[PDB]
């Protein structure tokens, strides 16, 4: 009826993240780990932990009953599900209740209503959240396509219904050029997903993310604890956050939450979430998403915000009534940065590796999510990313000094990696803004930024024993005499 | 499925206990006996040191038959 | 027998056990496989592809059924051999001519004497 | 809480009865056991067994910590003793109790009241039982004793405030001899007890030994499961026991069955006890002591009454209130001869060795409980006993026929036993009952009995390893080839 053993499953920063949430809690705690994984921070760090086995991501984690095998091994009578893998996938929700175990999420309805950003906006619709308005329903054909775009005008933006990541998405200029974009995404998405469906809508020039959180209750309580902006971005992804969200006004803060409000109220929704918004570099408010995950973001509102949002997501799984009933405000300004394992000085061209040395930095004004340590391995057999680093201040200002010199002094040899881009990025004036205005806009990075960086130049055994023939499968390193 | 396993015939440890059972078991256990390597040396085997009469049956038996055994 | 942490445990390692890299087992290039049952081929026939009849199993001659120079069918009774008191009978495989029927009622048998020939 | 799990704190033929009294209960059972007795039945008996290291009784099921540890590693919810051992150690029960572990037993302070003797004989005093009538407290000197005797009249008997095994138990037939004797008590008991206290009894010249047979309830109920006789004795120790008790009339029995209920309901005492008590030369009734325990004779009791009193000790222990509420009558007549690694023809030394043989009778009216079977060995560090055979019929003659069968089947080898005494004792027109009478006394081997019997004619690997948390020593074989 109540969370007393929690099992996390999911690789590296928030596993590290929401173990360390137990942790804090004082409740018990189980790992889950792959191959390369088997001595990770997280296996090494939890109370217990247990192999899924394996060499790569995809070859065990998918696994349901991998999953839930060590959950009834274990004991973990809770089951978190973290962002990626099936942290928003129904099927799971679905096999935690049917196994009586806590899932620590959204409903199933409230998973289902949301994991397809087209259920988003067809509830937001209704909502009269601010459209990209396009069409809320996907357009029938390509044959439709064309119309729409020369009724519409081109641009046009093509995507998939589950396309999310910022890959499964294209943007057209010309009339001539949207029939390949459509056949594209649609072949594409049935090879990602099986999966077709496909919407059009009219594409925004200088959008801006932005989205706020929000915390809901058994009891009906609800608060928006927090706003979070993301504009700062690279290969089309989230990268950067600042928190609370900067450069909008009461103006547009009013519609972040009261469509909010009303869009969850409209979802019937309970749990935590986020609503995530699109604002023009005119101050325009437009929509994305509603978004169920706990965001990866959430250390700048962790820091901003007096929640540890996870234990606050334990007390709503608890069923308790919320004993955070205010929307707060928010203190000062927080910059954090995705500590990504790629070479800026090779085109953010991905690079694994060793991690021969890592050292993140500490002190006041700045945090650390470290998903890795010294020594450790990196490739992109899994996430990824290494670490977060997080910042905050006062104000901007301060946030931003301290960022310049937490940037430079944040240090990770054997591998490249993106720290160096962030001292760049935390350097260069576009993101420094005005005070009412600021000039950062998508694709600025890679439109305007200046770049200056170098490239860089046994086995284990299994052995089966009988417990008076009860099978127990036990393994050990390749040698031990 | 056809290996010959270790059954602990009485008992009921836990894990725990069978951990260090099995890291005491595995530290225990023999290391290369029979070794890979070893390799073929006739170099003065004692059957090429014993007299043998021109006609001795064990010129077949013994001695051919210890050369060309491999 | 094994203490951990003071608990008894009964412990059963086999010979050829390899753990921790450890060579010796099946040290001269032993072969292991399934071993054969202590019986006949048992495939359409035992001793009943040739003409005796052989008694299963040992036991006492309590009845005779035939007579030397009979012909017999496939499936006919030839003896019942009580054993343990219990009466187990004996019967023809094949057709033929019972020829040289060496027993009498209360006679002692073994298992695999012959009985007769069906020949 | 009830039991589910019970640590029998004990060796050898009471282990193997209380492991087995468990899995009849349905109850798991954990052992123990000494370097010596890690090959003993009970510890392949029981359904987990747990090493006590250590080569000595004292380095082994003496020690309070290591049972509680055996129960907090095996999980046990309960602790029961044997005979001896901590099975009356009040702060054993305590540490048991203070460990929350359900002591299967009486309460620690209900055990103290009897342990020692002076106020056991204030006890008895309180609870009006039939008393022998001096009652010292411990003597001051030897002029006390010599006016006590002079008073109470000789024989006289002197026994320790404490103690018992017969160590305690000196009698003075003449007046100028007690001084020596006195102080040399005094010695004795502080050598074996540390108390130079000594009360003083009138001694009863050639006395039969009788015991009460008692069942009581944390609520109240108190059943006198049976009557024994315990009067054939050695050293003032038991060797071959009877039930019923031969040779009382009813008035007798009635006395002692409700003297008995009277002193367990005096004491507030519950679990299985038994009130001991002895029948002078010229049939003078009267208490002798109350044991806090279920005594080992308790199968001759089972046979007669009925009743498994390991079993009624586990519904106690669970708080249940007994099902029996009318005293059980005997239905036939039983005898229980020891048999013990001791030469009757030489003394009832112990004489130790392996029992390269053990053929135990079997067939009608015959019951064995055994803690040794063919292979097995003994030493001079436990009781030397070997096992109990339990003979019954339906009368005295009877189960003396079935005895003087069952004897006689009974084969051990390798070692010397008391069985050839026993043959002889089911043979003697002394033992033999004369209708309404039989001859034996407590002094009676030692006085009376014609004794004719002819005299007979590698360590192992340790490792100590840490587990998370755990530590984990690991032992095994010494030669282990893997
Ligand atoms: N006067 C006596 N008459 C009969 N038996 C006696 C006498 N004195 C001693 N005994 C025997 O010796 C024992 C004396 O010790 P006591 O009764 O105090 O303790 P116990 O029953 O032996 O205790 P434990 O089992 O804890 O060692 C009596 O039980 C009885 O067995
Ligand atoms: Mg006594």
């Amino acid at each position: 009826s109540k969370i007393s053993k929690v099992l996390v499953a999911n690789r590296g920063e928030i596993a590290v993240r929401v173990i360390r949430a137990a942790k804090d809690a004082g409740l018990a705690s189980v790992a889950v780990y792959a191959e390369p994984d088997a001595d990770a921070p997280h296996v090494r760090l939890a109370d217990e932990a247990f192999a899924l086995g394996g060499q790569t991501s995809a070859e065990s984690y998918l696994v349901f009953e991998k999953i839930l095998d060590a959950a009834e091994k274990s004991g973990a009578n809770a089951i978190h599900p973290g962002y990626g893998f099936l942290s928003e996938n129904a099927d799971f929700a679905q096999a935690v209740i049917d196994a009586g175990l806590i899932w620590i999420g959204p409903s199933p309805q409230s998973i289902r209503d949301l994991g397809d950003k087209v259920t988003a906006r067809h509830i937001a619709a209704r909502a009269k959240a601010p459209l990209v308005p396009g069409t809320p329903d996907p357009v029938k054909d390509a044959d439709e396509v064309v119309a729409f775009a020369k009724e519409h005008g081109v641009p046009v933006a093509i995507k998939a219904a589950f396309g999310g990541g910022g890959r499964g998405m294209k943007v057209a200029r010309t009339l001539e050029e949207i029939p390949e974009l459509f056949e594209s995404a649609t072949r594409e998405a049935i090879a990602a997903f099986g999966r077709g469906e496909c919407f059009v809508e009219r594409y925004l020039d200088k959008p801006r993310h932005v989205e706020a959180q929000v915390i809901a209750d058994q009891h009906g309580n609800v608060v928006v604890a927090g706003t979070r902006d993301c504009s700062l971005q690279r290969r089309f992804q989230k990268l950067v956050e600042e928190a609370p969200a900067p450069f909008l006004t009461d103006a547009q803060r009013k519609e972040i939450h009261e469509s909010a409000k009303r869009i969850c109220k409209e979802a019937g929704y309970y749990g935590a979430g986020t609503v995530e918004y699109l604002v023009g570099q005119d101050g325009l408010i437009s929509f994305l998403e509603v978004n169920t995950r706990l965001q990866v973001e959430h250390p700048v509102t962790e820091e901003t915000s007096g929640i540890d949002l996870v234990r606050q997501q334990f007390k709503i799984a608890n069923g308790e009534p919320l004993d955070i009933t205010e929307d707060p405000t928010p203190r000062g300004h927080s910059f954090e940065f995705r500590i990504n394992g790629e070479d800026a000085g090779r085109g953010f061209l991905p690079a694994p590796g060793p991690v021969t040395k890592f050292v993140a930095p500490t002190g006041p004004g700045v945090r650390m999510d470290s998903g890795v340590e010294t020594g450790s391995v990196i490739g992109g057999q899994f996430d990824s990313m290494l670490a977060k680093l997080i910042v905050t201040g006062a104000t901007r200002e301060e946030a931003l000094e301290r960022s310049r010199r937490a940037l430079a002094e944040f240090t990770v040899e054997g591998l490249a990696t993106v720290i160096p881009f962030h001292r760049a990025v935390v350097s260069d004036p576009a993101f420094i803004g005005d005070g009412e205005k600021f000039d950062v806009h998508t694709r600025w990075i890679e439109t305007e930024w200046n770049n200056t960086v170098e490239p860089f130049t046994v086995p284990r055994q299994t052995v089966v024993v009988e417990v008076g023939g009860r099978r127990l499968e036990v393994s050990l390193p390749g040698d031990l005499a | 499925d056809h290996e010959a396993h270790i059954k602990v015939l009485r008992g009921e440890p836990t894990p725990e206990e069978m951990a260090a059972l099995m890291a005491v078991l595995a530290s225990a256990g023999g290391g290369p006996a029979e070794p890979v390597k070893k390799e073929r040396n006739m170099w003065g085997h004692p059957v090429d040191k014993l007299r043998y009469s021109v006609f001795s049956w064990q010129r077949v038996t013994l001695l051919e038959r210890t050369h060309m055994r491999r | 027998v094994v203490e951990v942490g003071g608990r008894r445990l009964e412990v059963s390692l086999p010979g050829d056990l390899a753990i921790g890299g450890g060579g010796g087992a099946a040290a001269p290039g032993v072969v292991r496989k399934k071993p054969k049952p202590r019986k006949r081929g048992g495939g359409g026939a035992k001793a009943a592809s040739g003409d005796a009849v052989t008694a299963p199993m040992q036991g006492t001659v309590v009845k005779v059924a035939v007579e030397e120079g009979q012909e017999v069918s496939a499936g006919d009774l030839v003896v019942v051999l009580e054993a343990m008191k219990m009466e187990n009978p004996v019967t023809a495989h094949k057709d033929g001519t019972i020829t040289g029927l060496a027993v009498e009622a209360g006679a002692a048998i073994t298992q695999g004497t012959v009985i007769a020939e069906i020949k």
